[PDB]
RNA sequence: AGCGCCGGCCAACUCCGUGCCAGCAGCCGCGGUAAUACGGAGGGCGCGAGCGUUACCCGGAUUCACUGGGCGUAAAGGGCGUGUAGGCGGCCUGGGGCGUCCCAUGUGAAAGACCACGGCUCAACCGUGGGGGAGCGUGGGAUACGCUCAGGCUAGACGG
RNA sequence: CUGGUCCACCCGUGACGCUGAGGCGCGAAAGCGUGGGGAGCAAACCGGAUUAGAUACCCGGGUAGUCCACGCCCUAAACGAUGCGCGCUAGGUCUCUGGGUCUCCUGGGGGCCGAAGCUAACGCGUUAAGCGCGCCGCCUGGGGAGUACGGCCGCAAGGC
């Protein structure tokens, strides 16, 4: 699936706010902006995907991590596609290291489903139907992708390892592999399966997350093709 | 620059602690014989007589362990520890009977004898002593 | 299962208006006497809780020490802060020559013959910590050759 | 000289039975059978955790009290073992088990090491024919510990050798009963004697 | 059969007496009317013809740190240059072989220390036998490093 | 009139180097000597307030001194409380000053934030407090005390 027309989609960005450990994935600086060795992207992407399919083919789940407003909606698109958990809003410290306890929070969301389903005493004073529905909508805003996760993942897919350094910090604390899409402002050594590429253009994020899902769905039996993408 | 031998050991140590593929040291026949042993014992991949700006150097190719899993990916070193022993301020010489055993055996002591630069194991075989240059593990 | 040994139980205090209010700290080492040992420090508002909480982290922080006939392979020296620990291999009829703190860690990891020495600050916490990192860096003739 | 006072209080203190009398040690009248708690006003009070120093001291006193030997002679035997070759622990027990009064006890000549001492001390024992009244005599492999001929017609040694006619001894020993004489074959192992004593703790006591 | 000790360090706890008194005390500290810390008693711990005390030496004290420490704020960078002695010093080659390394040889008394055996009934004590070493004299040998002598070089330094 | 220093050229010399016990020179202010000068300011001093008092803070006066020449004194929170030299170990940003080809690159300074690492922590971090070599100075519990005695220096104060 490893398209080579990613050059039309990103070839990296970000001038000199770089991280000198990312020098091994740079070709030069065009406008004074750091531009990525797409071949280095290619080679890593192949090794990166070789890990992903292997994990799908064994029924392993992959928690997708993206909060920056660019990747935020599309990590919801592509992870709902793959039927696999995401976190698009505020990342919650301890979503891995304190999983059992944040997982005590989705249980509460679960019971507000079987409560606001009906009809279990709507004879609660109108303060309550107003209050719990607020809590419900709130719980829904942050846990809509995490509730799908019922146990420590086997990998996490991050779109900015600098932005999501907390999640990387938890997953590494738990020996969980970390695949990610990094550009020049990120620390490579902290990620296990690298995708060196622009992580600010929705262009790049879509071409990487969707093709990542395409490997996920195909390695779970029965393929499918084009999926959403705003112009 | 008062001690080229300690400058080379330190160039390596500063290079290995940041995980360089290589680092260049100013060249000399005594230095090569010292690197000759670091290769023949696996502390380095080896070296090559390169030149920089017209000056003879020694490009030493470093070697590390497998990447690690956890909060610290950085891999274990192969030269955990290398330090000068005999110095310009205090020459150190041992006879064959007093040659020390670096790290119970897992480490090498590098000596200069009148049969050439030798490890402590080599030196005990040939039965000679000399100036205790350094120790590595 | 794992044998536990309390090493340190101290009471710290903190000040407020109205007076001081305490808290307890538990230094616990766990091990099997076969090559597996862990150290954890536990703090809680009462002694038994902190003791139990310390046993918990001790299992979440272990180290396999390459026992060889009941001694360590090579001598090692580690500094943790201002505390320094020295360990030296020793033959069968030796024993475990160590202060109370490092003795507990070596004993539960199966070490039966070792010479040790504390130097620098003898703070039990930092000494216990320095003994773990010393065991953690012990290496066999195998790993030596594996690296080269 | 040796400790000569009440001997059941030792067992009650050490928390184990030390067979310091022979006969009553197996009866229901044994102190550890009736009051298995330390002597004195506070014996029946709840014990608090002993310090590491207490532990090692208790083990050392347990080992020492077993032989009824002085701390001086005890420590000297230990120091010899520490300077001796190999493992101090084994050698210590070995040199302990090589005392004449101890071998005389092991051979069933006497029901207690105290009795053995008074037997040796009163000269009722010989070593390789040669009479020896020294409790601290060191027996060596190949020796022979016999009852004195001018004492063979003694009630106490008679009843005791009666009760030994087919009783085993340590592998390192033999006993020709009826002839009233045995042999010291070899210096024992720790395996050959399951004394209720971890000896390493005694090493650690003296290493402070 | 006695002597020390039983607040923590440090092994061994209770009752009375006393009430910041009398007293204890190696350090930290005990005593102001329920003192495991003073005094006695019962009990307990430790040793035993000894047990404690005082003095002194080494240890613990990597607390003069060669092994094996330090100096921004803990004790500790000289107020700053300049420079004498001294300490230390770059790349390549050859001579010498002072240091250094190796071999041989002489010396390294006896006693003591150590390993084995043996003699006093054991031990102490004692006898017999066993293995060395550093260091220094001598002869022989090595030359990487340091030194010295000689010849080159330009990366230090100095000058145009 | 004169010192240091940086840059470009890579032209000359050929390790001529680093450090530096002693020595010698420099050394803020206050102070001293001889002479001059004296507006402002201002120890001492006098007076008014303030205040319970106010030998102070505040106010009105005011002499040394502050200024110049020459000669002494030689101290300091003389501080970055951080000796000098060399080599090595991510970067980002502001700035002074040179040379490019002037996008930027590259030297030499001066700051800030930080990689690895160090540190008891605070913090340091290519201007190290990192990793190493050389050499010098210095510390070894608080007080007594930078005191006494001695010696050397000073006109004295007083310094070492
Ligand atoms: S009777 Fe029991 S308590 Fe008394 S000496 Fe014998 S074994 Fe010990
Ligand atoms: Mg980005
Ligand atoms: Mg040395
Ligand atoms: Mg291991
Ligand atoms: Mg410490
Ligand atoms: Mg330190
Ligand atoms: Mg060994
Ligand atoms: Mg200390
Ligand atoms: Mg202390
Ligand atoms: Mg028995
Ligand atoms: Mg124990
Ligand atoms: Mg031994
Ligand atoms: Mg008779
Ligand atoms: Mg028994
Ligand atoms: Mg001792
Ligand atoms: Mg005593
Ligand atoms: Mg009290
Ligand atoms: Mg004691
Ligand atoms: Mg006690
Ligand atoms: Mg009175
Ligand atoms: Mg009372
Ligand atoms: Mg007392
Ligand atoms: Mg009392
Ligand atoms: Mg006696
Ligand atoms: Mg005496
Ligand atoms: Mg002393
Ligand atoms: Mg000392
Ligand atoms: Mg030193
Ligand atoms: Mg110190
Ligand atoms: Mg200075
Ligand atoms: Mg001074
Ligand atoms: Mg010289
Ligand atoms: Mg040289
Ligand atoms: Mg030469
Ligand atoms: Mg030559
Ligand atoms: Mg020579
Ligand atoms: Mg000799
Ligand atoms: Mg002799
Ligand atoms: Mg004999
Ligand atoms: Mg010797
Ligand atoms: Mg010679
Ligand atoms: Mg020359
Ligand atoms: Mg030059
Ligand atoms: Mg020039
Ligand atoms: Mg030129
Ligand atoms: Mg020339
Ligand atoms: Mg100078
Ligand atoms: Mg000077
Ligand atoms: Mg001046
Ligand atoms: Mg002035
Ligand atoms: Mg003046
Ligand atoms: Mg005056
Ligand atoms: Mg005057
Ligand atoms: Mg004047
Ligand atoms: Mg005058
Ligand atoms: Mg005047
Ligand atoms: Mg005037
Ligand atoms: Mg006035
Ligand atoms: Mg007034
Ligand atoms: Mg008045
Ligand atoms: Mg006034
Ligand atoms: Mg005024
Ligand atoms: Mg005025
Ligand atoms: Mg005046
Ligand atoms: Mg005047
Ligand atoms: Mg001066
Ligand atoms: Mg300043
Ligand atoms: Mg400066
Ligand atoms: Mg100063
Ligand atoms: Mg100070
Ligand atoms: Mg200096
Ligand atoms: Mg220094
Ligand atoms: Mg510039
Ligand atoms: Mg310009
Ligand atoms: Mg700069
Ligand atoms: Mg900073
Ligand atoms: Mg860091
Ligand atoms: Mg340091
Ligand atoms: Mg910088
Ligand atoms: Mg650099
Ligand atoms: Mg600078
Ligand atoms: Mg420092
Ligand atoms: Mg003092
Ligand atoms: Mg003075
Ligand atoms: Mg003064
Ligand atoms: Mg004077």
């Amino acid at each position: 699936v490893k398209e080579l027309l990613e050059a039309g989609v990103h070839f990296g960005h970000e001038r000199k706010r770089w991280n000198p450990k990312f020098a091994r994935y740079i070709y030069a600086e065009r406008n004074g902006i750091h531009i990525i060795d797409l071949q280095k992207t290619m080679e890593e992407l192949e090794r990166t995907f070789r890990f992903i399919e292997d994990l799908a083919m064994r029924g392993g789940t992959i928690l997708f991590v993206g909060t920056k407003k660019q990747a935020q909606d599309i990590v919801r698109m592509e992870a709902e596609r793959a039927g696999m958990p995401y976190v698009n809003q505020r990342w919650l410290g301890g979503m891995l290291t304190n999983f059992k306890t944040i997982s005590q929070r989705v249980h509460r969301l679960e019971e507000l489903e079987a409560l606001f389903a009906s009809p279990e005493i709507e004879e609660r004073p109108k303060k309550e139907q107003v209050r719990l529905k607020h809590e419900l909508e709130r719980l829904q805003k942050y846990l809509s992708g995490f509730r799908l996760l019922k146990r420590l993942p086997d990998a996490i897919f991050v779109v900015d390892p600098t932005k999501e350094a907390i999640a990387v910090r938890e997953a590494r604390k738990l020996f969980i592999p970390v695949i990610a899409l990094a550009d020049t402002d990120s620390d490579p050594d902290l990620v296990d399966y690298i995708i060196p590429g622009n992580d600010d253009a929705i262009r790049s994020i879509q071409l990487i997350l969707s093709r990542a899902v395409d490997l996920i769905i195909q390695a779970r039996g029965g393929v499918v093709e084009p999926s959403p993408s705003y112009a | 620059l008062t001690d080229p031998i300690a400058d080379m050991l330190t160039r390596i140590r500063n290079a290995t602690r940041v995980y360089k593929e290589s680092t260049d040291v100013p060249a000399s026949r005594f230095k090569e014989e010292i690197l000759r042993i670091l290769a023949r014992e696996g502390f380095i991949k080896g070296y090559e007589r390169v030149d920089v700006d017209g000056k003879p150097y020694l490009r030493v190719y470093l070697k590390y362990g497998p990447r690690r899993q956890g909060p610290d990916p950085r891999p274990e070193q192969v030269i955990h520890h290398i330090r000068r022993i005999s110095k310009p301020g205090r020459r150190v010489y041992v006879g064959v009977k007093e040659i020390p055993r670096v790290r119970r055996g897992l480490g090498i002591a590098i000596l200069s004898t009148s049969k050439g630069v030798l490890t402590d194991r080599e030196a005990r075989k040939l039965g000679v002593g000399g100036e205790l240059i350094c120790e590595v593990w | 299962d794992f044998e536990e040994k309390m090493i340190l139980i101290r009471r710290t205090a903190r000040m407020q208006a109205g007076g001081r209010r305490f808290r307890f700290g538990a230094l616990v080492v766990v091990g099997d006497r076969q090559g597996r040992v862990g150290l954890g420090f536990g703090k809680a508002p009462e002694v038994p809780l902190a003791v139990q909480k310390a046993g918990y982290y001790a299992r979440r922080n272990m180290v396999e020490v390459p026992l060889q006939n009941g001694t360590i392979p090579h001598e090692i020296e580690v500094e943790f802060g201002a505390s320094k620990i020295v360990l030296k291999p020793a033959a069968p009829g030796t024993g475990v020559i160590a202060g109370a703190v490092p003795r507990a860690i070596l004993e539960l990891a199966g070490v039966t013959d070792i010479l040790t020495k504390e130097l620098g600050s003898r703070n039990p916490i930092n000494i216990a910590y320095a003994t773990m990192e010393a065991l953690r860096q012990l290496r066999t003739k195998a790993d030596v050759e594996r690296l080269r | 000289g040796r400790y000569i006072g009440p001997v059941c209080r030792l067992c009650r203190r050490e928390g184990v039975k030390l067979y310091l009398k022979g006969e009553r040690c197996y009866s229901p009248k044994c102190a550890m059978e009736r009051r298995p708690y330390p002597p004195g006003q506070h014996g029946q009070k709840r014990a608090r955790r002993p310090s590491d120093y207490a532990v090692r001291l208790r083990e050392k006193q347990k080992l020492r009290r077993i032989y009824g030997i002085s701390e001086r002679q005890f420590r000297n035997l230990f120091e010899e073992a520490s300077k001796k070759k190999g493992v101090t622990g084994s050698v210590f027990l070995g040199l302990l088990e090589s005392r004449l009064d101890n071998v005389v006890y092991r051979l069933g000549f006497a029901v207690s090491r105290r009795q053995a001492r008074q037997l040796v001390r009163h000269g009722h024992i010989t070593v390789n024919g040669r009479r020896v009244d020294l409790p601290s005599y060191r027996v060596r492999p190949g020796d022979e510990i016999a009852v004195a001929e001018k004492s063979r017609n003694l009630e106490l040694i008679r009843q005791n050798l009666e009760a030994m006619k087919g009783r085993k001894v340590g592998p390192w020993l033999s006993l020709d009963v009826e002839g009233m004489k045995g042999k010291f074959l070899r210096l024992p192992d720790r395996e050959d004697l399951a004394l209720p004593v971890n000896e390493q703790l005694v090493i650690e006591f003296y290493s402070r």
